């Protein structure tokens, strides 16, 4: 199945001739993405060249991890793999992994800066996000770095949850739950912060330094009571918190003025401090906010995929030949 | 006053095969104008409105010395495609931060760090003076002219640049309600301000040799200023940075303020205090890539993408899930009439 070479995004890309019209797109951050057209399937696709996938062992591991994640992600509101390929003809040439995916229109990070999403928008998007997480969560997988710039959306308000790399450096972390500064519910906190932003226009907790981030969080949801205080790990954490003017959570009805009562209700359940009391994705979908979209006979779980050798420690070439196996062994979805 | 040329570029310049690095959008070649024997880089884009604006902007900006000179623009067909060929000033001097790593080491100073900034500062100041935001100020678009010591620093790639609106930002009051009011949408406020955010970060790196981001594990900033590296730095410098990294676009420092600040305005006479940056940047080439990659990632969240789609109203939207469910509304509607 022969390829063509083409100079794009600062490297020599070679992809199958089925993919035409490679135009670059997006940040071009963690590997570079190109908008293409797939003549075999007939539709428009994002094609991503992995960057420096076998530089370190650290990398080599993550690439293999990422790939097996992506191969096991089969859900409407999650990023899924249409194709994976390599120009290499044998492990000896193995240099670059490419990944193909549906192509979307915008990300919610960008939607929020440009548009005043209605309540119905907010219902449908948060629905789709939670529908997605239940799957993700049922697979024994925490997204961790969930955020608006990982929520791809196209013009008919379809949503897909992108970016499982964590599942290096991170610029801000406004959407990160205080525990990880942990259950699956970490993800629900992010969905909390996001829904807040969609409802409002504004980042809920736009913290500067890390100290700041904590105060901003606590300024909404109250400082912890002694019960949940005792559950915090670091002594100097326990202190800091106790050094603050102590206060209760506030009525979210007083913060989110003119919101949909049901939304506020749900938001209250998503942004609870006590992680063990925070609502799950499964539960969330039942909430009355989503009457219009909740159908439990079509909110599907996933089947789990094992640890295999992801808790085995290995040389570079060792991860490299494991990854090769996953590339060649990939099988496409039905046309 | 840009006169895009219509004839075959090869009438006027010799295009060599010598490759001067791969571009985002194609290959950057070395060429030679036949009349003068002058050498130039030749970058090339696909012809379309974006590209023609992008180049107009860059042409205007070229008047600034700390911005790379567009010399000439042809419109030709290459490889079956309408193309804008762009003849530019050649830059043999590598990326800014690579220069720092390439040192005796003569220790990198603070006085040195101020000039670099003043330079980048002038380039923005010019850009903003004529109401243009470059929105991809980062370490790979900041090239020196040459390896030589008099080398000048220059801002490059106008692929995210755009004209923007000269609007005063309001300075938010001290007393505000507990409630979150609705945002008044003004996407353009993320334009100029993006440039000011990047100056803040590049300044931060310049000073210590790592970025002011967090890590995920638990040499990473966290918008503090770690001892040891930061022990020797003035508090007026750190406040510049905090004011540059202000998370509110309407509250963040404006380039005029930046270029009036003494650490800039009076850079010629800044304390000579030495800096770790070079020896730190030397420590891990692999890490410095992640710096570059996260900065590009961060910028995406800090500029608008005016190219992206708008979400249709729901009753105008249609997709699998959206009918799967509507198709169920009517199945229940029907079931109740049918019995
Ligand atoms: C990086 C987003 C680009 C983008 C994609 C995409 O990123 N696809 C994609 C995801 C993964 S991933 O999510 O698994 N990941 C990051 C590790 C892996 C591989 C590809 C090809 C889809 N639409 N748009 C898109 C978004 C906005 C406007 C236009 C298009």
């Amino acid at each position: 199945p022969t390829f063509y070479r083409q100079e794009l995004n600062k490297t020599i890309w070679e992809v199958p001739e089925r993919y035409q019209n490679l135009s670059p797109v997006g940040s071009g951050a963690y590997g570079s993405v190109c908008a293409a057209f797939d003549t075999k399937t007939g539709h428009r696709v994002a094609v991503k060249k992995l960057s420096r996938p076998f530089q370190s062992i650290i990398h080599a591991k993550r690439t293999y991890r990422e790939l097996r994640l992506l191969k096991h992600m089969k859900h409407e509101n999650v990023i899924g793999l249409l194709d994976v390929f390599t120009p290499a003809r044998s492990l000896e040439e193995f240099n670059d992994v490419y990944l193909v995916t549906h192509l979307m229109g915008a990300d919610l990070n960008n939607i929020v800066k440009c548009q005043k999403l209605t309540d119905d928008h907010v219902q449908f998007l948060i629905y789709q996000i939670l529908r997605g997480l239940k799957y993700i969560h049922s697979a024994d997988i925490i997204h961790r770095d969930l955020k608006p710039s990982n929520l791809a959306v196209n013009e008919d308000c379809e949503l897909k949850i992108l970016d499982f790399g964590l599942a290096g450096y991170v610029a801000t972390r406004w959407y990160r739950a205080p525990e990880i500064m942990y259950n699956q519910t970490v993800d629900i906190w992010s969905v909390g912060c996001i829904m807040a932003e969609l409802l409002t226009g504004r980042t809920l907790f736009p913290g500067t330094d890390h100290i700041d981030q904590l105060k901003l969080i606590l300024r909404l949801v109250g400082t912890p009571g002694a019960e949940l205080l005792k559950k915090i790990s670091s002594e100097s954490a326990r202190n800091y918190i106790q050094s603050l003017a102590q206060m209760p959570k506030m009525n979210f009805a007083n913060v989110f003025i003119g919101a949909n009562p049901l939304a506020v209700d749900l938001l209250e359940k998503m942004l609870v401090l006590d992680s063990d009391k925070r609502i799950t994705a499964a539960q969330a979908l039942a909430h009355a906010y989503f009457a219009q979209y909740h159908d439990p006979d079509d909110e599907p779980v996933a089947d789990p995929y094992d640890q295999s050798f992801e808790s085995r420690d290995l040389l570079i070439d060792e991860w490299k030949s494991l990854t090769y196996d996953e590339v060649i062994s990939f099988v496409p979805p039905p046309l | 006053g840009l006169q895009i040329k219509k004839n075959a570029i090869i009438d006027d310049y010799k295009v060599t095969s010598q490759v001067l690095g791969l571009g985002i959008n194609g290959k950057v070649l070395q060429i030679f104008n036949k009349r003068t024997q002058e050498k130039f880089a030749l970058k090339m884009l696909q012809d379309c409105p974006k590209a023609r604006r992008e180049v107009e902007l860059h042409w205007r900006a070229s008047q600034c010395p700390h911005i790379v000179r567009i010399v000439d623009v042809y419109e030709n067909l290459y490889a079956g495609r309408k193309c804008l060929l762009i003849v530019m000033e050649c830059l043999d001097g590598g990326e800014l931060f690579s220069r720092i790593q390439d040192r005796g080491d003569q220790a990198f100073t603070e006085r040195e760090a101020s000039e670099i900034m003043k330079s980048i500062g002038e380039a923005i100041q010019y850009l903003h003076s004529i109401n243009i935001a470059h929105r991809d100020v980062k370490p790979e678009n900041l090239l020196y002219t040459s390896k030589r010591p008099n080398a000048i620093l220059k801002l490059t790639d106008f692929g995210f640049a755009k004209e923007t609106t000269s609007h005063n930002s309001l300075t938010t009051p001290c007393y505000t309600p507990y409630y979150v009011a609705p945002e008044v949408l003004g996407p353009e406020k993320y334009d100029k301000s993006c440039d000011m955010w990047s100056l803040g970060v590049i300044m931060y790196i310049l000073l210590c040799g790592y970025p002011p981001f967090y890590s995920n594990h638990g040499r990473m900033g966290q918008y503090e200023f770690p001892n040891p590296e930061w022990s020797e730095v003035s508090e007026e410098v750190k406040m510049l940075i905090r004011n540059l990294l202000k998370t509110e676009p309407t509250q963040r420092m404006t380039i005029t303020e930046f270029m009036n600040h003494p650490w800039i305005m009076q850079s010629t006479k800044v304390p000579q205090t030495p800096l770790h940056t070079s020896r730190v940047l030397k420590e891990d080439k692999e890490r410095w890539e992640d710096v570059k990659e996260e900065m590009t990632s961060a910028l995406a969240t800090m500029r608008v993408d005016y190219e992206q789609i708008k979400i249709k109203k729901i009753e105008d939207a249609s997709n699998p899930l959206l009918l799967k469910r509507r198709k169920k509304a009517r199945a229940l509607e029907a079931a109740a009439l049918a019995h």
